[PDB]
């Protein structure tokens, strides 16, 4: 698997 | 589950060189992909434990991240601004490796990779 939704900062 | 010990940002045994590309990769290169939106992810070593990850470094056997980078840099670690270019590119090409196309993390790293390659074509002379 993968690492997800990932947000901007 | 445990990370690998993160790679190595000092050694007494290599000689060290400030050189005037290599400050252009901190203070023009490095500063402006650290302050981006989408550096976080990519700012200390990835974290394979805390991600329940466990066959991130079964597949990546040379990590590599901006934090581990700025270091060296701020050590004068590196003898010349291939070097840390050639980590730079590492840190790219693993995470094309491990991720897939259009996951965030991707989108992430192409957007800083553009940039980097933008900043390092017009790398200053000596």
């Amino acid at each position: 698997p993968g690492k997800g939704v990932k947000s901007p900062g | 589950s445990m990370n690998p010990p993160p790679p190595e940002t000092s050694n007494p045994n290599k000689p060290k060189r400030q050189t005037n590309q290599l400050q252009y990769l901190l203070r023009v290169v490095l500063k402006t992909l650290w302050k981006h939106q989408f550096a976080w992810p990519f700012q200390q070593p990835v974290d394979a434990v805390k991600l329940n990850l466990p066959d991130y470094y079964k597949i990546i056997k040379t990590p590599m991240d901006m934090g581990t980078i700025k270091k060296r840099l701020e050590n004068n670690y590196y003898w010349n601004a291939q070097e840390c270019i050639q980590d730079f590119n590492t840190m790219f090409t693993n995470c094309y490796i491990y991720n897939k196309p259009g996951d965030d993390i991707v989108l992430m790293a192409e957007a800083l990779e553009k940039l980097f390659l933008q900043k390092i074509n017009e790398l200053p002379t000596e």
